[PDB]
């Protein structure tokens, strides 16, 4: 459940599969790329839990730089399904 | 299935960002790996 941030790297490049992660490491410098690879190469067997809580922190990281501009309501609906529901999501916002 | 239909959601955003910037994928793997 509460996961080490060199592991949280390894399942998103994991998650990204060859292609795309070998291009994110062309952002990184030499030495960095060879603890990833290390980090990638002894992961082990990633979990379908561990692999969601990764792509979910991850996603909200790369917005927080993004400006916001409504969009709310697809939001608020997301949040409530999730936590409710959707057959609770609709009474608590009133029948 | 119900679950793997929310992953391949979240997979997707992931591809979405990647095709916009893998700098900003790049600073994120960054910040995660060194604590």
């Amino acid at each position: 459940k509460k996961i080490d941030g060199r592991r949280k790297a390894a399942v998103l490049l994991v998650a990204l599969g060859p292609e795309k992660a070998a291009q994110v490491m062309k952002h990184l410098d030499e030495e960095t790329v060879e603890q990833l690879v290390v980090e990638i190469a002894n992961i082990g067997r990633v979990t379908p839990e561990e692999k969601k809580q990764v792509l979910e922190e991850f996603l909200s990281l790369a917005k927080a730089k993004e400006m916001i501009s409504e969009g709310g309501i697809e939001y608020a609906k997301k949040v409530l399904e999730k936590a409710f529901g959707p057959e609770r999501a609709r009474k608590i916002i009133e029948r | 299935m119900p679950e793997e239909k929310e992953l391949l959601e979240l997979l997707e955003e992931l591809e979405n960002i990647f095709s916009r910037s893998p700098s900003d994928i790049a600073e994120i793997v960054r910040l995660w790996f060194f604590e």
